[PDB]
């Protein structure tokens, strides 16, 4: 018993010592202490297990080795700091006896102690370890009791008691049955506080090893891991993760008696310590970062860079790249006092002949953009591609799992009518509804739509009509922003050219392999996906009368003017103007929309709808 | 570190990152273009024979070495927790070398401490497989690629040692 | 407009409220930085607080102001003019040694320059005077005195009565001059001279002096004198003899000793550099001709021992005293202090001397390079002013060395100058006064004898002085009892080199005059011990011990620097 | 089997300051400032007074604790490497004895506080420190014979005091204990606050004491040592009075307690 | 004791403009008719000169230097207020009054404290935190004629000191260069233990 006192005073020596973590507990106190007078963090703190190794290798060693003799002091000692720091006076009944101390994490140099689900083994039973796989089960979160009070209703006096089971401390004590006492000790009858009796969460998981390491296609293996308080809910199934906590057996292994003649093992779990996600999208700036992503901005004509820089082994179809730039940009989405909707995402469709890169420059969206699913037109139904009946539960279909992304189609042309269908919703209303025997329900599917097709003759003919070439009707054709045609004309200096560009394309050679060993400025993709995330959070332009002026009479001229053009003209295409026109204002870093702005807009959309500028 | 040492002549040709302190005409075909000078901090990797000389010579010297990452705080607390499960040969695979040089050209004293301990522990395991002989070859086989270049010929002269003396004695 | 627009073209137009503009207005006149820059630190500002929200309101401008200051305060603490015996001696040619590039160890001609001191009880604490302990170094003197005298000319103790009471029969009475008024108005004549005796002799009682029957006197203010004489009507004590006080003996060294040093020099001369600071002019720094001297003693001059008095930066220059220092171009980064100014313009010049020269540095009391600011003063700080230990010694002031066997005595005050006298006679008149003023220091066995101290004062403000710590004044006396065998007492008087009572003294004058012309300097050449020439002079005793006798061999050359 | 093989002033305080207390038991030498002296006295005398306060408000051993230990960081640091704090505190006692000298009264209030901060500090040391410095003070255990002969009157002795101050409420935890327990025999007048609260075992004018009880003879010789240096300290005031510039220091000192 | 009550008797440190000669009292960073401190450095308000650190230094540590010399010229005054005779004479008994009959005991007339708490002084004007608590003696009084009518801000102030904090540590560094060397300073233990020789 006297060690336990030892162990509390050595770790309050290191706690001394290391100082940043005071400034971490009087910190999250004085932002829960100031919010509470009008969003409330955890009552936890992440050690780096190396600090603790420099400090006192003894007391490492025991934490890494015999967890349930030097966790549970360290942590009573955490408590202890918080609590001798200041906090706010007279606390309410629930403050007064909650029952809830301070938690520990880890982080740092496991050693031989990081492992994996196929490789856990009974020599690390009683250890800490890490483990790293996939989840793919979890339980519904549920309350446990740990605490209940009591009020005796004769003498006025408040009694309560503690409960436990074999999952909620890392020490072994004796199971306690779950009763509440109706009559005191002196024979007065008693009555429960809920409110002032405590509860805490509860959560089951199961983690399994990677299907990139399994061997010889044998069976996968898995363990299931225990969650409470604060780490329920931070985890869904197809998360790869990293799991931190104490590896443990349970139960009786069937030796209190049973017909197994004890053949049958002991049962065991992972007691979840910490968790940690993996990244197989989103990054986090840095000050210098802001600076840089500031200055570059005023620059003359950033939008030419930015564009040149998206998929530079791709030579030609600037305008297309611009398109793109300004489709990962996207506009403003509205929403009006009374309800009602309006669209901010824009759409692009592209057309043409065979090997004309579509494909290929289709390919560069999904490796660029922060969330995207790809799929191919022929390789996906209707219901497969919005949402599907099972069982009554209702499944996503791709369309609704890139809610605030983009989804890529290639091959659109071989999509059957049947399927095509289902889309004329999503494209607009931004919403998926389904009315099937059992179920009806909306969804949300906020993305943007680009996609890839051949024309109807196997290549373009332009002597005959758009809509003989493109077969594909004009209700569909009005819901892309912008329409481009594209073909591989025969000319001598446009095949030199793009011949040797390719053949520089192919000699290149990465930077840490030599020769023959198997492996204007443009800025890097790593700070152009900065630069987008960036501008989509942090500025929101707002329209202004120079750039109206400009807007109506460009939609007015374009619908009225009689001209052989290739897409039908709506009131879609004014909204085309105003996206087009506050995605170029965006990646300005302007908070409003100018002139020029609107100018760009317009001379974007002419050349893709009337084919020359 | 003799002259016509083939181990010494190929570990002296591994790159380390460096930055330039003077703009020089004509050099950049080190940055792998002839035609163009080198200018003031340009950051390039350069191989340690090179580097070695152009940090030393004037007074401000040409060139300054920037910390490798076969050095970095992670392989150190690496190091330090367990050094008979590390796997050097990966880090790099001519490890205790350039240490050395490196402690040589900056003469560091706590990553002599930290060295001379990495290499006292793992020649414990490495007796323990050299001293185990048949009368298997998964247990030795794991701990065997994780050796360094340097590591393996003190394996081969020892195993070989007591293999020649068992065999004499049993005969 | 302007701000405004400047703001409201960065900052939203949610920032066209008036109140905003002000204070952000405020912030850019504070700090100095750029509306932009103070839009870009606002989006600084809106990281990592998990507010989005982060609206433009006076609150949180004001959160951005203390994120400013913490910011600001983090980017902080992130960042021949006259010759002695020309006609008798040859200049020496000098070490041989110098100019040779060569590394070798300097085997056989070393001069050896060894401190004839201790140097740790000059390592005192300055500021602090006692004028209990003061009293009793000034008491101690007059005692010490008495007993030099008695031994000397074989007087009982009852011999010695008190001046200052009244006695018919003659008496002896030894006491350190005073003046007859204690608000004395700094002239003092035969008649104004009074005589304070001992604690033990006298009580400490001053009697006026009656100097009527004497014909001739030298006396001088703290001077420690020995009267025959009475008191007869208790009011004067008539001086009827003044009794000379024993000069003290001179250094000598054995046979063996000097076979030695002839040895070391392989009967070469001796060649020795004098030079004293100041070492540029009253209206600049340059050190021009003291890099011209120095290139010149070590290509042409060659001495075996360059000793160099300061003030080396006189913290009385008129450039420091009024503020005036010049900026100098010719350092990178240019100095902050005067220890700074020391290392950027003197360190690099006496670097260049040859190894082979074993170079003294005496210091000053106005030298701003030395703390201790007080006469007697400790040695400089080598390795502070960055100086080779091969061939740089630091001494005291004043400071007794010996250069193989010759005694040499230095003192950086001007006692020369401060030393007035008050004579009377034809004879004494005649005599020059600077060989008076030698005996003086020679006979009160002590550099500086005056006391009180000199003062300098302007139009009345004090400017400076001897600055005498008065409880360490046992530290100027003549270490050992006896005489140095040269005398060095730099003066801004005119230069001298003169044989007084078989003592060299030199004063080598300033290297360079307050207007930025030449000044002087002192070579020095003395030729080496013979046992067989006869300069030397054989004493007879238990152990046969030679006289050095340097004065008959030693020239000394003052030479425009 | 194989096998290998001032300055003086600071290597004085490591070896006062090994045992992370000390009897105060030597003459220091060397030199500190007169501003270090001031602050330095100031300081131990702020956290004596906070210590006699609270013991004119009757508070215990744990408040006086909780309130005296944030103070040490800030002006009197314990369980510390650093040269500095531990002349600060061997200093700041010294000083404090020639303040606190001058009368019987100020030499009780004296004794009194540092006494009690001396049981603190203890409090706060290991138990392998506190073996350690009590065996650095050159500070008789009965024979195992005695120890059997006398254990019935012994474990009725201490089996209450082992409940109470031990927590072991388990008399098969107070039995297991008390087997592995020293005791220690001196005359009863040594211990005699123990005798008249019955804490201690009699015989024949003996006192019989577990090794887990006796810190108070521990601070009493602390307490006893200091008042004869104290009165010492008394006798040779006249050699204080040589230096001037200390008196109006002391006298300010002295007088928060008058 | 506060700095103003400790340094009442000490003379100001006055500096002179290296371009126009214009003396002014200087005191630390605060507001001043004659002087403002910049971000960088001391600029003097006549001719908007900018002092160089060893322009500033140099004219401390040669004030310093004269208060030394002044202390050694060892000006002594009898205590008498009837006598009150000036001498630099000692005699062999030191404190007693050389002008007879007198009674009196001689004392220096400037003293060794007010030597160190002149030094002290020197040295709090360029200590950064007594400029940021603004707890220098003042070199104006509110009343007086050269009162400064704008005043610098507290937060001004604590700018002001970050800003100077090299050439502040400079100026300090000078004044503690002599009062390391002042006597009046140390307390020597090993001495001060004679009872434990007994
Ligand atoms: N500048 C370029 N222009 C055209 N094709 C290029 C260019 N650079 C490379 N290619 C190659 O063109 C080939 C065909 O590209 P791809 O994107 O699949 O064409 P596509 O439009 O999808 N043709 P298809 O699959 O028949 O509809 C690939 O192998 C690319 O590497
Ligand atoms: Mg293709």
């Amino acid at each position: 018993d006297a060690v336990f006192g030892d162990r509390v005073r050595r770790f309050q020596e290191f706690l001394d010592t290391f100082t940043s973590y005071r400034d971490s507990v009087r910190s999250i106190q004085v932002y829960n202490s100031n919010n509470a007078a009008n969003n409330i963090l955890p009552h936890r703190i992440i050690i780096s297990l190396d600090d603790l190794r420099e400090f006192d290798r003894s007391f490492w060693s025991g934490i890494l080795v015999e967890p349930a003799y030097f966790i549970p002091p360290a942590e009573k000692a955490l408590t202890d700091l918080a609590d001798s720091m200041d906090d706010v006076p007279h606390p309410n009944a629930s403050a007064v006896s909650s029952r809830h101390p301070w938690k520990l994490s880890f982080k740092g140099s496991f050693g031989a102690h990081a492992l994996s689900p196929r490789t856990l083994t009974a020599q690390h039973l009683n250890k800490l370890v890490s483990v790293e796989g996939i989840v793919t089960k979890t339980s519904l979160v549920r309350p446990k009791l740990i605490r209940s009070v009591h009020y005796a209703a004769k003498t006025g006096r408040f009694h309560y008691r503690d409960y436990t089971d074999a999952t909620t401390t890392l020490t072994t004590r004796i199971p306690t049955p779950a009763i509440y006492p109706t009559e005191d000790t002196e024979g007065n009858k008693l009555t429960t506080e809920y409110g002032y009796s405590t509860f805490i969460d509860h959560q089951r998981i199961t983690v399994q090893e990677m299907p990139e390491m399994a061997p010889a296609g044998q069976l996968p293996r898995s363990i299931d891991v225990i969650l409470d308080d604060d780490l329920v809910d931070k985890t869904k199934p197809g998360d790869r993760v990293n799991v931190v906590g104490v590896f443990k057996s349970l139960g009786a292994g069937g030796m209190n008696q049973s017909n197994s003649n004890t053949l049958i093992g002991f049962k065991t779990l992972i007691l979840g310590n910490t968790v940690y996600p993996l990244h197989a999208a989103r990054q986090m700036l840095t000050d210098f970062d802001i600076r840089n992503i500031n200055k570059l901005s005023k620059k003359k004509d950033i939008f030419d860079i930015l564009s040149q820089s998206l998929a530079p082994s791709i030579y030609g179809h600037d305008h297309i790249k611009k398109a793109i730039l300004l489709m990962l940009m996207g506009g403003v989405e509205k929403n009006l006092e009374n309800g009602s909707h309006l669209r901010g995402d824009i759409n692009i469709l592209m057309v043409g002949d065979p090997s004309t890169a579509k494909s290929q420059l289709l390919r560069f969206v999904l490796n660029t953009a922060s969330l995207a699913i790809a799929t191919t037109g022929r390789g996906s139904s209707g219901v497969g591609l919005t949402a599907a009946v099972t069982t009554r539960r209702l499944e996503a279909g791709a369309m609704v799992l890139a809610d605030r992304g983009v989804v890529c189609i290639d091959e659109f042309d071989k999509m059957t009518d049947v399927d095509r269908v289902a889309i004329h919703e999503v494209m607009e209303q931004q919403t998926v509804t389904i009315a099937k025997a059992g179920i009806h329900t909306t969804l949300n599917a906020r993305c943007s739509v680009i996609a890839a097709a051949n024309p109807v003759f196997g290549q373009y003919d332009v002597n005959r009509d758009p809509h003989q070439n493109i077969a594909l009707p004009d209700s569909l054709l009005s819901r892309f922003d912008l329409l481009f045609v594209v073909t591989d004309d025969i000319n001598e200096i446009r095949d030199r050219s793009i011949s040797e560009h390719v053949l520089r394309t192919h000699r290149y050679l990465p930077p840490g392999y030599l020769e023959g060993e198997p492996v204007p400025k443009l800025v890097t993709i790593p700070f152009l996906r900065k630069y987008v995330q960036y501008a989509k959070e942090r500025v929101i332009p707002q329209l202004t009368q120079e750039a109206i002026n400009v807007i109506v009479k460009n939609y007015t001229d374009l619908r009225n003017d009689d001209n052989t053009k290739k897409s039908p003209i709506t009131a879609r295409t004014l909204e085309t103007l105003i996206r087009l026109a506050t995605a170029h204002a965006k990646v300005r870093l302007s908070k409003t929309v100018n002139k020029v702005d609107a100018k760009v807009a317009a001379n974007l959309l002419r050349f893709a709808l009337l084919g020359e500028d | 570190m003799g002259y016509y040492d083939i181990d010494d002549v190929l570990a002296d040709g591994t790159e380390f990152p460096c930055k330039f302190q003077y703009d020089i005409p004509g050099l950049g075909y080190l940055e792998n273009n002839p035609g163009r000078p080198i200018t003031k901090n340009t950051k390039l990797s350069l191989p340690l024979w090179l580097a070695r000389i152009l940090a030393i010579v004037g007074p401000v010297p040409f060139v300054e070495l920037l910390p490798p990452d076969m050095f970095s705080t992670k392989v150190m607390n690496a190091i330090k927790t367990d050094p008979v499960a590390l796997d050097l040969h990966s880090i790099n695979s001519h490890f205790f070398s350039l240490a050395i040089k490196w402690i040589m050209l900056f003469s560091e004293k706590e990553l002599a401490n930290v060295v001379s301990e990495l290499l006292l522990q793992r020649a414990q395991e490495l007796n323990h497989h050299a001293s185990s002989l048949s009368i298997t070859n998964i247990a030795t086989s794991t701990f065997l690629l994780k050796l360094e270049e340097m590591e393996k010929e003190i394996y081969k002269k020892s195993h070989e040692s007591y293999k020649d003396t068992k065999r004499w004695m049993f005969k | 407009m302007s701000g405004s627009i400047d703001v409201i073209t960065h900052f939203g137009p949610d920032a066209d409220k008036p109140e905003i503009i002000t204070a952000l207005e405020n912030l850019t006149k504070l700090h100095a930085l750029s509306v932009e820059d103070l839009y870009i630190k606002w989006e600084q500002f809106s990281n990592q607080r998990r507010q989005t929200h982060t609206d433009l309101t006076s609150k949180n401008i004001d959160e951005f102001k203390q994120f400013l200051q913490l910011q600001m305060e983090k980017r902080a603490n992130q960042i021949i003019l006259d010759s002695l015996n020309p006609e008798n001696i040859e200049i020496s040619s000098g070490n041989p040694n110098v100019g040779l590039l060569s590394t070798e160890e300097p085997s056989y001609n070393q001069v050896k320059v060894e401190p004839f001191y201790d140097a740790k009880k000059y390592k005192f604490r300055t500021m602090r005077q006692n004028l209990q302990e003061a009293s009793d170094v000034l008491d101690d003197q007059i005692e010490s005195f008495t007993k030099i005298i008695q031994n000397h000319y074989k007087l009982s103790p009852n011999d010695f009565a008190d001046p200052t009471i009244q006695s018919q029969s003659e008496i002896y009475a030894v006491g350190r001059i005073v003046p007859d008024s204690p608000t004395y108005d700094k002239f003092l004549n035969p008649e104004s001279l009074s005589l304070e005796t001992s604690r033990m002799g006298g009580v400490g009682r001053r009697v006026r002096l009656d100097l009527s029957q004497v014909n001739e006197l030298s006396f001088f203010l703290g001077q420690i004198v020995a009267f025959k004489g009475k008191n007869a009507n208790g009011d004067y004590f008539t001086v009827n003899s003044i009794l000379p006080l024993p000069y003290p003996n001179s250094p000598v060294s054995t046979s063996q000793e000097l076979q030695e040093f002839q040895a070391n020099l392989e009967g070469s001369s001796l060649k020795v550099i004098v030079t004293c600071g100041p070492y540029f002019a009253n209206d600049n720094f340059s050190l021009e001709l003291l890099q011209e001297f120095i290139d010149s003693i070590n290509n042409e001059v060659k001495p075996h021992v360059l000793i160099m008095f300061g003030p080396f930066i006189d913290i009385t220059h008129p450039l420091i005293a009024s503020g005036k220092l010049p900026n100098f171009p010719q350092f990178k980064t240019q100095p902050k202090t005067l220890d700074e100014l020391f290392l950027k313009l003197f360190t690099p010049i006496l670097k260049t001397i040859s190894p082979h020269i074993q170079t003294v540095l005496i210091p000053s009391t106005k030298d701003a390079i030395s703390n201790h600011a007080a006469y007697p003063q400790a040695s400089l700080i080598r390795k502070a002013l960055q100086l080779p230990k091969r061939n740089f010694k630091c001494m005291a002031n004043p400071s007794s060395f010996q250069i193989n066997e010759i005694y040499f005595g230095c003192s950086n005050v001007d006692t020369f100058k401060d030393l007035k006298e008050v004579i009377k006679g034809g004879t004494t008149s005649s005599r020059y006064r600077l060989d008076r003023v030698s005996e003086h220091i020679l006979q009160q066995r002590r550099y500086y004898p005056i006391f009180p101290g000199s003062i300098r004062t302007r139009i009345y403000e004090h400017i400076s002085g001897a600055d005498l710590d008065v409880s360490y004044l046992g530290l100027t006396e003549f270490v050992g009892g006896f005489s140095p065998d040269i005398m060095i007492i730099p003066s801004e008087l005119q230069h001298f080199a003169r044989v007084v009572q078989n003592v060299v003294v030199i004063n080598p004058g300033r290297f360079i005059r307050a207007t930025g012309n030449r000044g002087s300097y002192a070579q020095i050449t003395v030729q080496c011990p013979d046992l067989e020439d006869g300069k030397l002079t054989l004493v007879e005793g238990e152990e046969p011990v030679y006289l050095h006798n340097v004065w008959k061999r030693a020239r000394v050359d003052l030479i425009a620097s | 089997m194989f096998r290998q093989s001032s300055e003086e002033e600071k290597k004085l305080y490591a070896r006062l300051y090994e045992s992370k207390l000390s009897f105060y038991d030597l003459p220091p030498q060397g030199e500190i400032t007169l501003e270090q002296f001031e602050i330095w006295a100031i300081d131990r005398l702020k956290i004596l007074l906070e210590i006699e306060s609270c013991l004119s408000r009757n508070k215990s051993i744990k408040e006086i604790e909780t309130i005296i230990k944030p103070q040490f960081q800030k002006l009197l640091p314990f369980n510390t490497e650093s040269l500095e704090d531990r002349k600060k505190d061997y200093y700041s006692h010294f000083i404090l004895r020639l303040c606190f000298c001058r009368s019987k009264e100020l030499r009780e209030k004296f004794v009194r506080a540092e006494t009690f901060l001396f049981k603190i500090r203890f409090n706060m040391l290991t138990s392998t420190d506190q073996t350690k410095f009590v065996q650095s003070l050159d500070l008789q255990f009965i024979s195992n014979e005695e120890k059997a002969e006398l254990s019935h009157q012994l474990y009725q002795t201490v089996s209450a005091s082992l409940q109470f101050q031990l927590n072991l409420n388990e008399e098969h935890q107070r039995k297991q204990y008390f087997q592995q327990e020293k005791f220690i025999k001196l005359p009863f007048e040594n211990v005699i606050e123990l005798v008249g609260n019955r804490l201690v075992f009699l015989k024949d004018g003996y006192a019989y004491l577990p090794q887990f009880q006796q810190l108070n003879l521990l601070s009493n010789e602390f307490a006893s040592k200091l008042n004869q240096e104290l009165i010492k300290t008394y006798q040779y005031l006249p050699r204080l009075n040589e230096d001037d510039r200390l008196l109006p220091i002391l006298n300010h000192l002295s007088s928060g307690y008058t | 004791i506060t700095d103003v009550e400790r340094f009442k008797d000490t003379v100001t440190l006055e500096l002179s403009c290296p371009s126009c000669d214009k003396r002014f009292p200087f005191g630390g960073i605060v507001s001043s008719n004659y002087y403002r401190v910049s971000y960088n450095g001391l600029q003097c308000k006549h001719c908007e000169q900018l002092f160089t650190p060893l322009q500033l230094t140099s004219q401390i540590e040669h004030s310093i230097r004269a208060h030394i010399s002044l202390y050694y010229a060892g000006w002594l005054q009898c205590d008498d207020s009837t006598c009150g005779i000036v001498t630099r004479q000692v005699s062999v008994f030191g404190k007693r009054c050389l002008n007879d009959g007198c009674t009196g005991v001689m004392r220096y007339k400037y003293s060794d404290k007010q030597l160190y708490n002149q030094l002290l002084y020197f040295d709090s004007l360029f200590d950064c935190e007594k400029n940021k608590k603004q707890e220098l003696k003042p070199i104006y009084l509110p009343d007086d004629l050269d009162y400064p009518k704008e005043q610098l801000t507290e937060s001004s102030i604590k700018a002001l000191t970050e800003q100077n904090r090299e050439l502040m540590e400079t100026g300090r560094s000078v004044v503690q260069k002599y009062l390391n060397d002042c006597g009046r300073r140390y307390v020597d233990m090993t001495s001060i233990f004679d009872f434990m020789l007994n």
